[PDB]
C-alpha cells in the first residue's frame, strides 16, 4: 500500500547492443505484413508487421532480407538472397508475394515458406524488382 | 544471454485473450480459434533493452475453472503478474478483484499490471470510465489488443522497468546477426516443394 516498503530490485549495467547492420547499405526499406506457412495446419499465420529490409554489405557485397517487428523490435526474418528462390505472386491474395528460405528470425536455420504484403502494387513491384536485381548480380 | 529471469504469471478470465496475447508476443500470429488453456502453460518471452536481454518466464494460466488446474499454486515465487480481462465483457472486469485478491495472497508487493484487451472491437462495454480498479490498488493499466497490437509490448517494458528499477529502460532492436549460407537438405526438398504448392492456394487470413 502507501508509503514506505521494501521492493527486490536488480540493478543492471548499461550495455551498447550492435544491430548487426551497421556494414550494410540499404536498397529497400518499406512496411510490409510478413506471414509464414504452417504446414501442420495447412495455414499462413502472420509472422510480424514492421520494416522489411533488402540489406547489401560494403565489403563483401552479400545481400539478405531482414525485417523487425514493431514496438519491440526483434526479427521475424534473417536470410541471404540466393539465386534459387523464385519470388512469386500469391494469386489468392492481393500485393502479395511468396518464396521459400532459410529463415534465422528464431536465431536457428529453418526452412520456412515466407509471404509478404505490401500496402500498394506498387511497393510490391519495387520489392521484386530490387530482389531480381541482387539475383542477377550474383 | 539474458543477464535476468523474472517469472511473470497471467491470469484472468477465460477467453480474454491471455494465450492469444502470449503467442503473439512469441510468434507473431493471431491465432482466432478459443483453445481453452488447461492449466498452464509457460513459455519464454526475450527482449533486448539498453541493460541488456531480459527474459520473461510466461506462466499464461487457464481462466475457465473447469480447467483451473493448481490455480494459485501456479503463482509461487513469482516476481510479477498480468491480470487480463475483456472491454466487450463486463463480468470479465467484475472478476479482477478475485483474481487481484488471490495474486497478492502468494505474491504480497509484486509489480502487476491490469490489461483491457480487445479494445479493437467497436461494441465496447467497459469505458475507459468504468475502469478504477487500477486506481484503487495502485496497478498500472493499458488499453491492448492481440488484434491490433495496440500498446501489447507496453506491459512487459513497464514490468522491466519496475523490476529493474531503470525509469529509462528502452526496448532496442535485438542483434540481426548476418546469418550463413546454409545449403538445403535435398532429402526434404519433395517435401519443401509440396508444401509451396500447398500455400499457393490457400490465402492469408486477412
Ligand atoms: N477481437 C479480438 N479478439 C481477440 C483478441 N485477443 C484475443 N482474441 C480472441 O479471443 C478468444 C480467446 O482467446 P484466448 O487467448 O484463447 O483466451 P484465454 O484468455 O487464453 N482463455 P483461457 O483462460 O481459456 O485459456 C480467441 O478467439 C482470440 O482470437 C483481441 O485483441 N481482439
Ligand atoms: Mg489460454
Amino acid at each position: 500500500g502507501p508509503g514506505s516498503h521494501f521492493e527486490p530490485i536488480v540493478s543492471l549495467p548499461e550495455v551498447e547492443v550492435k544491430s548487426g547492420e551497421e556494414d550494410e547499405e540499404i536498397l529497400f526499406k518499406e512496411r510490409a505484413k510478413l506471414y509464414r506457412w504452417d504446414r501442420d495446419v495447412s495455414q499462413w499465420k502472420e509472422r510480424g508487421v514492421g520494416d522489411i529490409k533488402i540489406l547489401q554489405n560494403y565489403d563483401n557485397k552479400q545481400v539478405r532480407i531482414l525485417m523487425r517487428r514493431d514496438q519491440v523490435f526483434k526479427v521475424c526474418a534473417n536470410h541471404v538472397i540466393t539465386k534459387t528462390m523464385e519470388l512469386k505472386p500469391l494469386n489468392v491474395s492481393n500485393n502479395a508475394l511468396v518464396w521459400t528460405a532459410s529463415d534465422y528470425a528464431d536465431g536457428e536455420a529453418k526452412v520456412e515458406q515466407l509471404a509478404v504484403r505490401f500496402k500498394t502494387k506498387e511497393v510490391a513491384d519495387c520489392f521484386k524488382k530490387t530482389f531480381e536485381e541482387c539475383q542477377q548480380n550474383l | 544471454e539474458p543477464q535476468v529471469q523474472f517469472k511473470l504469471v497471467l491470469v484472468g478470465d477465460g477467453g480474454t485473450g491471455k494465450t492469444t496475447f502470449v503467442k503473439r508476443h512469441l510468434t507473431g500470429e493471431f491465432e482466432k480459434k478459443y483453445v481453452a488453456t488447461l492449466g498452464v502453460e509457460v513459455h519464454p518471452l526475450v527482449f533486448h533493452t539498453n541493460r541488456g536481454p531480459i527474459k520473461f518466464n510466461v506462466w499464461d494460466t487457464a481462466g475457465q475453472e473447469k480447467f483451473g488446474g493448481l490455480r494459485d499454486g501456479y503463482y509461487i515465487q513469482a516476481q510479477c503478474a498480468i491480470i487480463m480481462f475483456d472491454v466487450t465483457s463486463r463480468v470479465t472486469y467484475k472478476n479482477v478483484p478475485n483474481w487481484h485478491r488471490d495474486l497478492v495472497r502468494v505474491c504480497e508487493n509484486i509489480p502487476i499490471v491490469l490489461c483491457g484487451n480487445k479494445v479493437d472491437i467497436k461494441d465496447r462495454k467497459v469505458k475507459a470510465k468504468s475502469i478504477v480498479f487500477h486506481r484503487k490498488k495502485n496497478l498500472q493499466y493499458y488499453d491492448i489488443s492481440a488484434k491490433s497490437n495496440y500498446n501489447f509490448e507496453k506491459p512487459f517494458l513497464w514490468l522491466a522497468r519496475k523490476l529493474i528499477g531503470d525509469p529509462n529502460l528502452e526496448f532496442v532492436a535485438m542483434p540481426a546477426l548476418a546469418p550463413p549460407e546454409v545449403v538445403m537438405d535435398p532429402a526434404l526438398a519433395a517435401q519443401y516443394e509440396h508444401d509451396l504448392e500447398v500455400a499457393q492456394t490457400t490465402a492469408l487470413p486477412d
